[PDB]
Protein backbone atom coordinates (compact mmCIF):
# COMPACT_ATOMS: atom_id res chain seq x y z
CA UNK A 1 0.00 0.00 0.00
CA UNK A 2 3.05 2.19 0.05
CA UNK A 3 2.08 4.89 2.49
CA UNK A 4 5.14 6.71 3.76
CA UNK A 5 5.44 8.97 6.75
CA UNK A 6 8.17 11.26 5.36
CA UNK A 7 8.90 10.98 1.62
CA UNK A 8 8.02 8.96 -1.47
CA UNK A 9 9.11 8.31 -5.08
CA UNK A 10 6.74 6.71 -7.60
CA UNK A 11 8.65 5.59 -10.76
CA UNK A 12 7.75 2.91 -13.36
CA UNK A 13 10.54 0.57 -12.23
CA UNK A 14 11.02 -0.58 -8.62
CA UNK A 15 14.81 -0.18 -8.64
CA UNK A 16 14.59 3.38 -9.94
CA UNK A 17 12.06 4.33 -7.21
CA UNK A 18 14.53 2.96 -4.65
CA UNK A 19 17.40 4.94 -6.19
CA UNK A 20 15.29 8.13 -5.88
CA UNK A 21 14.36 7.22 -2.31
CA UNK A 22 18.04 6.65 -1.38
CA UNK A 23 18.93 10.08 -2.74
CA UNK A 24 16.21 11.60 -0.45
CA UNK A 25 17.45 9.63 2.52
CA UNK A 26 21.01 10.89 1.88
CA UNK A 27 19.81 14.50 2.14
CA UNK A 28 18.85 15.16 -1.51
CA UNK A 29 16.10 17.52 -2.62
CA UNK A 30 13.04 16.26 -4.48
CA UNK A 31 14.91 17.43 -7.64
CA UNK A 32 18.06 15.37 -6.75
CA UNK A 33 15.86 12.29 -6.26
CA UNK A 34 14.01 12.89 -9.52
CA UNK A 35 17.24 13.19 -11.50
CA UNK A 36 18.82 10.08 -9.91
CA UNK A 37 15.62 8.11 -10.58
CA UNK A 38 15.35 9.42 -14.18
CA UNK A 39 18.90 8.39 -14.94
CA UNK A 40 17.99 4.87 -13.82
CA UNK A 41 14.72 4.75 -15.86
CA UNK A 42 16.86 5.74 -18.87
CA UNK A 43 18.64 2.42 -18.44
CA UNK A 44 15.81 0.10 -17.31
CA UNK A 45 13.42 1.52 -19.89
CA UNK A 46 15.94 2.51 -22.56
CA UNK A 47 13.23 2.14 -25.20
CA UNK A 48 11.14 4.89 -23.52
CA UNK A 49 13.28 7.81 -22.27
CA UNK A 50 16.91 8.79 -21.66
CA UNK A 51 19.69 11.27 -22.27
CA UNK A 52 18.95 11.18 -26.02
CA UNK A 53 15.49 12.65 -25.42
CA UNK A 54 13.82 15.51 -23.60
CA UNK A 55 11.69 16.22 -20.54
CA UNK A 56 9.52 18.65 -18.61
CA UNK A 57 9.61 19.07 -14.78
CA UNK A 58 6.94 20.75 -12.68
CA UNK A 59 8.58 21.64 -9.31
CA UNK A 60 6.97 23.01 -6.16
CA UNK A 61 8.90 24.55 -3.25
CA UNK A 62 7.09 24.11 0.10
CA UNK A 63 8.95 27.02 1.70
CA UNK A 64 8.33 29.71 -0.90
CA UNK A 65 4.98 28.13 -1.86
CA UNK A 66 5.91 28.67 -5.52
CA UNK A 67 5.72 26.29 -8.43
CA UNK A 68 7.85 26.52 -11.56
CA UNK A 69 8.29 24.44 -14.73
CA UNK A 70 11.53 23.53 -16.42
CA UNK A 71 11.14 23.10 -20.20
CA UNK A 72 13.86 20.74 -21.55
CA UNK A 73 11.96 19.32 -24.50
CA UNK A 74 13.86 18.70 -27.74
CA UNK A 75 13.92 21.36 -30.48
CA UNK A 76 14.10 21.16 -34.24
CA UNK A 77 17.70 21.69 -35.46
CA UNK A 78 18.66 24.91 -37.16
CA UNK A 79 18.69 23.23 -40.60
CA UNK A 80 15.12 21.79 -40.21
CA UNK A 81 12.19 23.10 -42.33
CA UNK A 82 8.44 22.58 -42.65
CA UNK A 83 8.58 20.36 -45.74
CA UNK A 84 11.55 18.16 -44.77
CA UNK A 85 9.50 14.92 -44.51
CA UNK A 86 7.17 13.34 -47.12
CA UNK A 87 6.22 10.14 -45.34
CA UNK A 88 5.69 8.95 -41.78
CA UNK A 89 8.68 6.62 -42.16
CA UNK A 90 11.02 9.55 -42.95
CA UNK A 91 9.85 11.40 -39.83
CA UNK A 92 10.17 8.33 -37.60
CA UNK A 93 13.38 6.49 -38.37
CA UNK A 94 16.94 7.50 -39.00
CA UNK A 95 19.01 10.56 -38.18
CA UNK A 96 16.68 13.04 -39.86
CA UNK A 97 13.97 12.14 -37.27
CA UNK A 98 16.23 13.29 -34.37
CA UNK A 99 15.48 16.55 -32.55
CA UNK A 100 18.18 18.25 -30.44
CA UNK A 101 18.18 16.35 -27.06
CA UNK A 102 17.36 18.50 -24.04
CA UNK A 103 17.38 15.97 -21.16
CA UNK A 104 20.85 16.69 -19.70
CA UNK A 105 20.44 20.55 -19.93
CA UNK A 106 17.12 20.06 -18.12
CA UNK A 107 18.74 18.02 -15.30
CA UNK A 108 21.51 20.66 -15.03
CA UNK A 109 19.13 23.61 -14.76
CA UNK A 110 16.93 21.83 -12.21
CA UNK A 111 19.99 20.79 -10.19
CA UNK A 112 21.49 24.33 -10.33
CA UNK A 113 18.26 25.74 -8.91
CA UNK A 114 17.31 23.01 -6.46
CA UNK A 115 20.12 20.51 -6.01
CA UNK A 116 21.54 19.54 -2.64
CA UNK A 117 23.64 16.48 -3.50
CA UNK A 118 26.71 16.71 -5.76
CA UNK A 119 26.01 16.18 -9.45
CA UNK A 120 28.21 13.06 -9.62
CA UNK A 121 26.26 11.42 -6.79
CA UNK A 122 23.11 11.47 -8.96
CA UNK A 123 24.80 9.27 -11.57
CA UNK A 124 26.65 6.81 -9.31
CA UNK A 125 23.93 4.15 -8.76
CA UNK A 126 23.02 4.16 -12.47
CA UNK A 127 26.65 3.73 -13.57
CA UNK A 128 26.76 0.64 -11.35
CA UNK A 129 23.49 -0.70 -12.68
CA UNK A 130 24.53 -0.22 -16.33
CA UNK A 131 27.82 -2.11 -15.73
CA UNK A 132 26.46 -5.01 -13.70
CA UNK A 133 23.33 -5.33 -15.82
CA UNK A 134 19.78 -6.06 -14.77
CA UNK A 135 16.92 -8.39 -15.72
CA UNK A 136 14.82 -7.06 -18.61
CA UNK A 137 11.46 -5.82 -17.26
CA UNK A 138 7.94 -6.28 -18.64
CA UNK A 139 7.75 -2.97 -20.61
CA UNK A 140 11.16 -3.26 -22.28
CA UNK A 141 10.49 -6.91 -23.11
CA UNK A 142 7.24 -6.01 -24.89
CA UNK A 143 8.98 -3.22 -26.84
CA UNK A 144 11.82 -5.50 -27.84
CA UNK A 145 9.30 -8.09 -29.10
CA UNK A 146 7.36 -5.39 -30.97
CA UNK A 147 10.56 -4.17 -32.64
CA UNK A 148 12.30 -7.50 -33.01
CA UNK A 149 12.80 -7.27 -36.73
CA UNK A 150 14.36 -3.84 -36.65
CA UNK A 151 16.50 -4.65 -33.68
CA UNK A 152 17.79 -7.93 -34.97
CA UNK A 153 18.73 -6.53 -38.36
CA UNK A 154 20.67 -3.55 -36.99
CA UNK A 155 24.06 -4.63 -35.56
CA UNK A 156 24.55 -1.51 -33.36
CA UNK A 157 21.18 -2.23 -31.67
CA UNK A 158 21.61 -6.00 -31.57
CA UNK A 159 24.98 -5.32 -29.84
CA UNK A 160 23.16 -4.59 -26.56
CA UNK A 161 19.54 -5.66 -27.08
CA UNK A 162 20.11 -9.21 -28.32
CA UNK A 163 21.41 -12.47 -26.96
CA UNK A 164 22.84 -14.82 -29.60
CA UNK A 165 21.41 -12.64 -32.39
CA UNK A 166 17.85 -12.73 -30.90
CA UNK A 167 16.13 -9.94 -28.86
CA UNK A 168 16.35 -10.26 -25.12
CA UNK A 169 13.29 -11.61 -23.29
CA UNK A 170 11.83 -10.64 -19.89
CA UNK A 171 14.17 -11.73 -17.08
CA UNK A 172 17.27 -12.02 -19.28
CA UNK A 173 20.22 -9.80 -18.29
CA UNK A 174 20.75 -6.50 -20.13
CA UNK A 175 24.04 -4.62 -19.67
CA UNK A 176 24.63 -1.09 -21.07
CA UNK A 177 28.39 -0.69 -20.95
CA UNK A 178 28.83 2.19 -23.39
CA UNK A 179 26.07 4.19 -21.63
CA UNK A 180 27.78 3.45 -18.32
CA UNK A 181 30.89 5.17 -19.66
CA UNK A 182 28.86 8.11 -21.00
CA UNK A 183 27.10 8.53 -17.65
CA UNK A 184 30.54 8.48 -15.97
CA UNK A 185 31.77 11.25 -18.29
CA UNK A 186 28.65 13.31 -17.57
CA UNK A 187 29.12 12.81 -13.80
CA UNK A 188 32.79 13.95 -13.93
CA UNK A 189 32.73 16.65 -16.62
CA UNK A 190 29.20 17.89 -16.18
CA UNK A 191 26.43 18.67 -18.61
CA UNK A 192 28.95 20.67 -20.72
CA UNK A 193 30.41 17.35 -21.92
CA UNK A 194 27.21 16.69 -23.85
CA UNK A 195 26.52 20.13 -25.34
CA UNK A 196 29.95 21.72 -25.77
CA UNK A 197 32.55 19.19 -24.65
CA UNK A 198 34.04 15.73 -25.01
CA UNK A 199 30.85 13.98 -26.21
CA UNK A 200 29.61 16.62 -28.64
CA UNK A 201 31.53 15.76 -31.82
CA UNK A 202 30.62 12.06 -31.52
CA UNK A 203 26.90 12.93 -31.02
CA UNK A 204 26.95 15.00 -34.21
CA UNK A 205 28.88 12.27 -36.07
CA UNK A 206 26.34 9.58 -35.05
CA UNK A 207 23.29 11.64 -36.00
CA UNK A 208 24.75 12.77 -39.36
CA UNK A 209 26.03 9.27 -40.24
CA UNK A 210 22.40 8.09 -39.95
CA UNK A 211 21.26 10.86 -42.34
CA UNK A 212 20.55 13.63 -39.81
CA UNK A 213 21.23 17.36 -39.79
CA UNK A 214 21.97 18.13 -36.13
CA UNK A 215 25.25 20.11 -35.91
CA UNK A 216 27.59 21.14 -33.09
CA UNK A 217 26.09 24.63 -33.17
CA UNK A 218 22.64 23.10 -32.43
CA UNK A 219 24.01 21.37 -29.32
CA UNK A 220 26.04 24.39 -28.24
CA UNK A 221 22.97 26.67 -28.46
CA UNK A 222 20.44 24.38 -26.74
CA UNK A 223 19.00 25.93 -23.54
CA UNK A 224 16.54 24.54 -20.99
CA UNK A 225 14.01 27.18 -20.03
CA UNK A 226 12.76 28.19 -16.58
CA UNK A 227 9.04 29.04 -16.60
CA UNK A 228 8.25 30.98 -13.40
CA UNK A 229 4.49 30.98 -13.92
CA UNK A 230 3.18 27.54 -14.94
CA UNK A 231 -0.41 27.14 -16.00
CA UNK A 232 -2.79 26.74 -13.15
CA UNK A 233 -6.37 26.13 -12.48
CA UNK A 234 -8.37 26.34 -9.28
CA UNK A 235 -10.19 23.08 -8.17
CA UNK A 236 -12.12 23.70 -5.04
CA UNK A 237 -9.64 24.73 -2.40
CA UNK A 238 -6.63 23.62 -4.39
CA UNK A 239 -4.52 24.85 -7.26
CA UNK A 240 -3.33 22.53 -10.05
CA UNK A 241 0.02 23.48 -11.60
CA UNK A 242 0.85 22.11 -15.04
CA UNK A 243 2.84 23.09 -18.16
CA UNK A 244 1.23 25.24 -20.83
CA UNK A 245 1.86 24.88 -24.62
CA UNK A 246 3.87 23.20 -26.07
CA UNK A 247 2.63 20.61 -23.52
CA UNK A 248 -1.01 19.62 -22.88
CA UNK A 249 -1.79 21.47 -19.65
CA UNK A 250 -4.37 23.60 -21.49
CA UNK A 251 -6.24 20.47 -22.64
CA UNK A 252 -6.18 19.04 -19.10
CA UNK A 253 -7.36 22.39 -17.69
CA UNK A 254 -10.31 22.50 -20.10
CA UNK A 255 -11.33 18.90 -19.29
CA UNK A 256 -11.35 19.53 -15.56
CA UNK A 257 -12.98 22.97 -15.83
CA UNK A 258 -15.83 21.52 -17.93
CA UNK A 259 -16.32 18.68 -15.45
CA UNK A 260 -15.98 20.65 -12.22
CA UNK A 261 -19.38 22.25 -12.98
CA UNK A 262 -21.12 18.87 -12.51
CA UNK A 263 -19.95 18.67 -8.87
CA UNK A 264 -18.97 15.01 -9.10
CA UNK A 265 -18.72 13.11 -5.81
CA UNK A 266 -18.75 9.53 -4.68
CA UNK A 267 -22.50 9.51 -5.43
CA UNK A 268 -21.70 10.09 -9.15
CA UNK A 269 -20.58 6.45 -9.37
CA UNK A 270 -22.86 4.80 -6.76
CA UNK A 271 -25.42 3.29 -9.14
CA UNK A 272 -25.22 2.28 -12.81
CA UNK A 273 -27.68 5.01 -13.82
CA UNK A 274 -25.51 7.71 -12.25
CA UNK A 275 -22.19 6.03 -13.17
CA UNK A 276 -23.20 5.77 -16.84
CA UNK A 277 -24.16 9.40 -17.14
CA UNK A 278 -20.98 10.44 -15.31
CA UNK A 279 -18.74 8.52 -17.76
CA UNK A 280 -20.70 9.89 -20.72
CA UNK A 281 -20.09 13.44 -19.43
CA UNK A 282 -16.35 12.67 -19.00
CA UNK A 283 -16.11 11.42 -22.65
CA UNK A 284 -17.95 14.50 -23.91
CA UNK A 285 -15.57 16.79 -21.95
CA UNK A 286 -12.64 14.95 -23.64
CA UNK A 287 -14.23 15.55 -27.04
CA UNK A 288 -14.70 19.26 -26.37
CA UNK A 289 -11.16 19.61 -25.02
CA UNK A 290 -9.46 17.78 -27.92
CA UNK A 291 -11.33 19.93 -30.48
CA UNK A 292 -9.28 22.90 -29.30
CA UNK A 293 -5.94 21.02 -29.10
CA UNK A 294 -5.12 21.32 -32.83
CA UNK A 295 -4.59 25.12 -32.41
CA UNK A 296 -1.75 24.58 -29.97
CA UNK A 297 1.97 24.77 -30.77
CA UNK A 298 5.21 26.20 -29.43
CA UNK A 299 4.17 29.67 -28.11
CA UNK A 300 7.52 31.14 -29.22
CA UNK A 301 6.49 30.42 -32.84
CA UNK A 302 2.69 30.44 -32.81
CA UNK A 303 0.41 32.97 -31.07
CA UNK A 304 -1.60 30.74 -28.65
CA UNK A 305 -2.44 33.42 -26.09
CA UNK A 306 -6.18 33.57 -26.93
CA UNK A 307 -6.50 29.80 -27.36
CA UNK A 308 -4.93 29.15 -23.99
CA UNK A 309 -6.96 31.92 -22.30
CA UNK A 310 -10.17 30.20 -23.58
CA UNK A 311 -9.00 26.71 -22.63
CA UNK A 312 -8.25 27.85 -19.09
CA UNK A 313 -11.41 30.02 -18.69
CA UNK A 314 -14.10 28.69 -16.34
CA UNK A 315 -16.70 30.65 -18.25
CA UNK A 316 -15.59 29.16 -21.62
CA UNK A 317 -15.75 25.75 -19.92
CA UNK A 318 -19.32 26.44 -18.73
CA UNK A 319 -20.33 27.33 -22.32
CA UNK A 320 -19.01 23.95 -23.47
CA UNK A 321 -20.60 22.05 -20.55
CA UNK A 322 -23.95 23.58 -21.54
CA UNK A 323 -23.57 21.89 -24.94
CA UNK A 324 -23.05 18.42 -23.46
CA UNK A 325 -26.33 16.50 -23.96
CA UNK A 326 -27.03 13.98 -21.25
CA UNK A 327 -28.71 11.58 -23.70
CA UNK A 328 -26.41 11.46 -26.75
CA UNK A 329 -22.95 12.10 -28.16
CA UNK A 330 -22.63 14.24 -31.32
CA UNK A 331 -20.82 14.27 -34.68
CA UNK A 332 -17.26 15.69 -34.82
CA UNK A 333 -18.35 19.13 -36.17
CA UNK A 334 -20.51 19.74 -33.10
CA UNK A 335 -17.35 20.27 -30.97
CA UNK A 336 -15.88 22.81 -33.43
CA UNK A 337 -12.39 21.38 -34.02
CA UNK A 338 -10.26 24.12 -35.42
CA UNK A 339 -7.08 24.08 -37.47
CA UNK A 340 -6.82 27.89 -37.90
CA UNK A 341 -7.68 30.67 -35.43
CA UNK A 342 -11.24 31.93 -36.14
CA UNK B 1 7.58 7.86 -22.14
CA UNK B 2 8.15 7.72 -18.39
CA UNK B 3 6.40 9.65 -15.68
CA UNK B 4 7.93 10.08 -12.20
CA UNK B 5 6.42 11.69 -9.07
CA UNK B 6 8.49 12.69 -5.99
CA UNK B 7 7.66 14.30 -2.62
CA UNK B 8 10.53 15.11 -0.25
CA UNK B 9 10.46 15.26 3.56
CA UNK B 10 10.25 19.08 3.54
CA UNK B 11 7.03 18.87 1.42
CA UNK B 12 8.61 19.99 -1.87
CA UNK B 13 7.66 17.91 -4.91
CA UNK B 14 8.62 17.19 -8.54
CA UNK B 15 6.39 15.79 -11.30
CA UNK B 16 8.59 14.92 -14.32
CA UNK B 17 7.74 13.33 -17.66
CA UNK B 18 10.49 12.36 -20.13
CA UNK B 19 10.47 10.81 -23.63
CA UNK B 20 12.52 9.79 -26.68
CA UNK B 21 9.13 9.38 -28.45
CA UNK B 22 8.50 5.99 -30.22
CA UNK B 23 10.05 2.70 -29.00
CA UNK B 24 13.83 3.10 -29.21
CA UNK B 25 13.31 6.61 -30.67
CA UNK B 26 14.92 7.05 -34.12
CA UNK B 27 16.48 3.54 -33.84
CA UNK B 28 19.87 5.32 -34.06
CA UNK B 29 22.16 4.14 -31.23
CA UNK B 30 25.71 5.49 -31.00
CA UNK B 31 28.21 2.57 -31.11
CA UNK B 32 30.63 4.74 -29.10
CA UNK B 33 28.43 6.50 -26.48
CA UNK B 34 25.52 4.06 -26.34
CA UNK B 35 23.12 7.04 -26.58
CA UNK B 36 19.75 6.17 -28.19
CA UNK B 37 18.51 9.23 -30.01
CA UNK B 38 14.89 10.42 -29.94
CA UNK B 39 12.56 10.63 -32.92
CA UNK B 40 10.72 13.66 -31.51
CA UNK B 41 10.57 15.29 -34.98
CA UNK B 42 7.70 12.86 -35.60
CA UNK B 43 5.63 14.86 -33.06
CA UNK B 44 5.40 17.79 -35.51
CA UNK B 45 2.67 17.90 -38.14
CA UNK B 46 3.82 17.95 -41.78
CA UNK B 47 1.83 19.26 -44.77
CA UNK B 48 2.62 16.05 -46.75
CA UNK B 49 1.84 13.42 -44.12
CA UNK B 50 -1.68 12.24 -43.26
CA UNK B 51 -1.84 10.17 -40.05
CA UNK B 52 -5.58 9.64 -39.74
CA UNK B 53 -8.27 9.32 -42.39
CA UNK B 54 -9.89 12.75 -42.93
CA UNK B 55 -7.70 14.59 -40.41
CA UNK B 56 -5.76 17.45 -41.93
CA UNK B 57 -2.26 18.49 -40.83
CA UNK B 58 -2.18 21.14 -38.08
CA UNK B 59 -0.25 24.24 -39.27
CA UNK B 60 0.24 25.48 -35.67
CA UNK B 61 2.48 22.41 -35.18
CA UNK B 62 4.53 22.54 -38.43
CA UNK B 63 8.33 22.25 -38.23
CA UNK B 64 10.37 25.43 -37.95
CA UNK B 65 14.08 25.65 -37.03
CA UNK B 66 14.40 26.10 -33.27
CA UNK B 67 10.72 25.17 -32.64
CA UNK B 68 9.51 22.52 -30.13
CA UNK B 69 6.85 20.01 -31.28
CA UNK B 70 3.49 19.81 -29.48
CA UNK B 71 3.46 17.17 -26.70
CA UNK B 72 0.72 15.27 -24.87
CA UNK B 73 2.80 15.21 -21.68
CA UNK B 74 1.29 16.86 -18.58
CA UNK B 75 3.34 16.47 -15.34
CA UNK B 76 1.06 18.05 -12.68
CA UNK B 77 1.26 19.06 -8.96
CA UNK B 78 -1.90 19.89 -6.99
CA UNK B 79 -1.32 22.06 -3.91
CA UNK B 80 -3.87 22.76 -1.14
CA UNK B 81 -4.89 26.22 0.13
CA UNK B 82 -2.58 25.64 3.14
CA UNK B 83 0.43 25.36 0.82
CA UNK B 84 0.91 21.61 1.28
CA UNK B 85 1.08 19.29 -1.76
CA UNK B 86 -2.15 17.28 -2.28
CA UNK B 87 -1.26 15.26 -5.37
CA UNK B 88 1.67 14.69 -7.70
CA UNK B 89 0.57 12.92 -10.92
CA UNK B 90 1.32 12.44 -14.60
CA UNK B 91 1.28 9.73 -17.28
CA UNK B 92 2.85 8.07 -20.32
CA UNK B 93 0.78 6.93 -23.31
CA UNK B 94 0.89 9.38 -26.24
CA UNK B 95 -2.39 11.23 -26.70
CA UNK B 96 -3.88 9.13 -23.86
CA UNK B 97 -1.65 10.95 -21.34
CA UNK B 98 -4.00 13.90 -20.92
CA UNK B 99 -7.15 11.82 -20.50
CA UNK B 100 -5.50 9.33 -18.15
CA UNK B 101 -4.07 12.14 -15.99
CA UNK B 102 -7.59 13.68 -15.93
CA UNK B 103 -9.08 10.31 -14.88
CA UNK B 104 -6.57 9.77 -12.08
CA UNK B 105 -7.41 13.26 -10.74
CA UNK B 106 -11.20 12.75 -11.08
CA UNK B 107 -10.93 9.28 -9.50
CA UNK B 108 -9.05 10.50 -6.42
CA UNK B 109 -10.37 14.02 -5.96
CA UNK B 110 -14.07 13.59 -6.78
CA UNK B 111 -14.94 9.86 -6.68
CA UNK B 112 -12.95 9.39 -3.48
CA UNK B 113 -10.80 6.47 -4.70
CA UNK B 114 -7.51 6.03 -2.82
CA UNK B 115 -4.33 6.59 -4.87
CA UNK B 116 -3.70 2.96 -5.77
CA UNK B 117 -7.31 2.51 -6.85
CA UNK B 118 -7.14 5.82 -8.79
CA UNK B 119 -4.11 4.44 -10.70
CA UNK B 120 -5.48 0.89 -11.19
CA UNK B 121 -9.11 1.80 -12.02
CA UNK B 122 -10.04 1.02 -15.63
CA UNK B 123 -9.75 3.96 -18.01
CA UNK B 124 -11.27 5.07 -21.30
CA UNK B 125 -10.22 7.53 -23.96
CA UNK B 126 -11.67 9.64 -26.76
CA UNK B 127 -9.73 12.30 -28.63
CA UNK B 128 -12.53 13.41 -31.02
CA UNK B 129 -10.58 12.24 -34.06
CA UNK B 130 -10.72 9.29 -34.49
CA UNK B 131 -14.42 9.17 -33.65
CA UNK B 132 -14.31 6.22 -31.28
CA UNK B 133 -14.24 5.67 -27.50
CA UNK B 134 -11.57 3.19 -26.42
CA UNK B 135 -12.24 1.40 -23.15
CA UNK B 136 -9.95 -0.92 -21.25
CA UNK B 137 -10.73 -4.65 -20.97
CA UNK B 138 -11.99 -4.70 -17.37
CA UNK B 139 -14.13 -1.52 -17.41
CA UNK B 140 -17.54 -1.82 -15.71
CA UNK B 141 -19.71 -3.15 -18.54
CA UNK B 142 -22.56 -0.98 -17.30
CA UNK B 143 -20.33 1.95 -18.42
CA UNK B 144 -19.90 0.39 -21.86
CA UNK B 145 -23.68 -0.04 -22.14
CA UNK B 146 -24.36 3.55 -20.96
CA UNK B 147 -21.96 4.86 -23.65
CA UNK B 148 -23.38 2.70 -26.46
CA UNK B 149 -27.02 3.58 -25.72
CA UNK B 150 -25.93 7.20 -26.00
CA UNK B 151 -24.52 6.44 -29.48
CA UNK B 152 -20.81 6.26 -28.66
CA UNK B 153 -18.94 3.66 -30.69
CA UNK B 154 -16.73 1.79 -28.25
CA UNK B 155 -13.78 -0.51 -28.88
CA UNK B 156 -11.69 -2.41 -26.37
CA UNK B 157 -8.00 -1.48 -26.03
CA UNK B 158 -5.86 -4.41 -27.13
CA UNK B 159 -3.43 -3.84 -24.27
CA UNK B 160 -4.13 -0.94 -21.87
CA UNK B 161 -4.62 2.84 -21.84
CA UNK B 162 -1.68 4.88 -20.48
CA UNK B 163 0.59 4.47 -17.44
CA UNK B 164 0.13 6.70 -14.37
CA UNK B 165 2.43 7.24 -11.37
CA UNK B 166 0.94 9.29 -8.51
CA UNK B 167 1.48 10.38 -4.87
CA UNK B 168 -1.37 11.78 -2.75
CA UNK B 169 -1.19 13.28 0.76
CA UNK B 170 -3.25 11.35 3.30
CA UNK B 171 -3.74 11.48 7.08
CA UNK B 172 -1.20 8.61 7.12
CA UNK B 173 1.50 10.53 5.21
CA UNK B 174 2.30 10.23 1.50
CA UNK B 175 0.42 7.40 -0.30
CA UNK B 176 2.23 6.40 -3.52
CA UNK B 177 1.22 4.21 -6.49
CA UNK B 178 2.95 2.98 -9.65
CA UNK B 179 0.81 1.58 -12.45
CA UNK B 180 0.62 -2.26 -12.69
CA UNK B 181 0.18 -1.89 -16.45
CA UNK B 182 3.95 -1.30 -16.52
CA UNK B 183 4.92 -3.14 -13.29
CA UNK B 184 6.61 -0.31 -11.34
CA UNK B 185 6.61 -0.04 -7.53
CA UNK B 186 7.13 3.13 -5.42
CA UNK B 187 9.62 3.48 -2.56
CA UNK B 188 9.73 5.81 0.40
CA UNK B 189 10.38 6.19 4.10
C1 LIG C 1 10.26 16.00 -49.24
O1 LIG C 1 10.03 16.78 -50.40
C2 LIG C 1 10.56 18.10 -50.37
C3 LIG C 1 10.16 18.77 -51.69
O2 LIG C 1 10.53 17.86 -52.72
C4 LIG C 1 12.10 18.06 -50.17
O3 LIG C 1 12.63 19.37 -49.95
C5 LIG C 1 12.48 17.14 -49.00
O4 LIG C 1 13.87 16.92 -48.98
C6 LIG C 1 11.76 15.77 -49.09
N1 LIG C 1 12.16 14.95 -47.94
C7 LIG C 1 12.65 13.71 -47.93
C8 LIG C 1 13.02 13.14 -46.59
O5 LIG C 1 12.79 13.01 -48.94
C1 LIG D 1 12.96 26.51 -1.45
O1 LIG D 1 12.96 27.91 -1.19
C2 LIG D 1 13.72 28.28 -0.03
C3 LIG D 1 13.53 29.77 0.29
O2 LIG D 1 14.01 30.52 -0.81
C4 LIG D 1 15.21 27.96 -0.28
O3 LIG D 1 16.00 28.26 0.86
C5 LIG D 1 15.42 26.49 -0.67
O4 LIG D 1 16.74 26.35 -1.17
C6 LIG D 1 14.40 26.03 -1.73
N1 LIG D 1 14.51 24.58 -1.88
C7 LIG D 1 14.95 24.05 -3.04
C8 LIG D 1 15.08 22.55 -3.10
O5 LIG D 1 15.22 24.72 -4.04
C1 LIG E 1 32.36 24.78 -27.58
O1 LIG E 1 31.69 26.06 -27.73
C2 LIG E 1 32.18 26.97 -28.71
C3 LIG E 1 31.10 27.99 -29.10
O2 LIG E 1 29.84 27.57 -28.65
C4 LIG E 1 32.72 26.28 -29.98
O3 LIG E 1 33.66 27.16 -30.55
C5 LIG E 1 33.39 24.91 -29.75
O4 LIG E 1 33.52 24.20 -30.96
C6 LIG E 1 32.56 24.10 -28.77
N1 LIG E 1 33.03 22.73 -28.53
C7 LIG E 1 32.33 21.58 -28.75
C8 LIG E 1 33.09 20.31 -28.40
O5 LIG E 1 31.16 21.50 -29.21
C1 LIG F 1 -2.54 31.14 -11.49
O1 LIG F 1 -2.32 31.76 -12.75
C2 LIG F 1 -1.69 33.05 -12.85
C3 LIG F 1 -0.20 32.96 -13.23
O2 LIG F 1 -0.05 33.47 -14.55
C4 LIG F 1 -1.92 34.03 -11.68
O3 LIG F 1 -3.06 34.82 -11.95
C5 LIG F 1 -2.07 33.37 -10.31
O4 LIG F 1 -1.16 34.02 -9.44
C6 LIG F 1 -1.81 31.85 -10.34
N1 LIG F 1 -2.20 31.27 -9.07
C7 LIG F 1 -1.32 30.65 -8.30
C8 LIG F 1 -1.86 30.10 -7.01
O5 LIG F 1 -0.14 30.51 -8.60
C1 LIG G 1 -12.49 32.34 -27.21
O1 LIG G 1 -13.84 32.14 -26.76
C2 LIG G 1 -14.80 33.07 -27.21
C3 LIG G 1 -16.18 32.67 -26.68
O2 LIG G 1 -16.16 32.42 -25.29
C4 LIG G 1 -14.82 33.16 -28.74
O3 LIG G 1 -15.51 34.34 -29.09
C5 LIG G 1 -13.43 33.20 -29.42
O4 LIG G 1 -13.53 32.78 -30.77
C6 LIG G 1 -12.40 32.29 -28.73
N1 LIG G 1 -11.08 32.64 -29.22
C7 LIG G 1 -10.27 31.72 -29.76
C8 LIG G 1 -8.92 32.19 -30.25
O5 LIG G 1 -10.55 30.52 -29.86
C1 LIG H 1 -19.11 10.05 -35.00
O1 LIG H 1 -19.89 9.31 -34.04
C2 LIG H 1 -21.13 9.91 -33.72
C3 LIG H 1 -21.73 9.08 -32.58
O2 LIG H 1 -22.69 8.13 -33.01
C4 LIG H 1 -22.04 10.05 -34.94
O3 LIG H 1 -23.13 10.89 -34.66
C5 LIG H 1 -21.27 10.67 -36.11
O4 LIG H 1 -22.02 10.59 -37.29
C6 LIG H 1 -19.91 10.01 -36.31
N1 LIG H 1 -19.20 10.59 -37.46
C7 LIG H 1 -18.74 11.84 -37.53
C8 LIG H 1 -18.07 12.21 -38.83
O5 LIG H 1 -18.82 12.66 -36.62
CL1 LIG I 1 25.33 0.72 -23.91
CL1 LIG J 1 5.81 5.84 -16.76
NA1 LIG K 1 0.70 1.32 -4.15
Amino acid sequence: NHVYTRAAVAADAKQCSKIGRDALRDGGSAVDAAIAALLCVGLMNAHSMGIGGGLFLTIYNSTTRKAEVINAREVAPRLAFATMFNSSEQSQKGGLSVAVPGEIRGYELAHQRHGRLPWARLFQPSIQLARQGFPVGKGLAAALENKRTVIEQQPVLCEVFCRDRKVLREGERLTLPQLADTYETLAIEGAQAFYNGSLTAQIVKDIQAAGGIVTAEDLNNYRAELIEHPLNISLGDAVLYMPSAPLSGPVLALILNILKGYNFSRESVESPEQKGLTYHRIVEAFRFAYAKRTLLGDPKFVDVTEVVRNMTSEFFAAQLRAQISDDTTHPISYYKPEFYTP
Amino acid sequence: TAHLSVVAEDGSAVSATSTINLYFGSKVRSPVSGILFNNEMDDFSSPSITNEFGVPPSPANFIQPGKQPLSSMCPTIMVGQDGQVRMVVGAAGGTQITTATALAIIYNLWFGYDVKRAVEEPRLHNQLLPNVTTVERNIDQAVTAALETRHHHTQIASTFIAVVQAIVRTAGGWAAASDSRKGGEPAGY
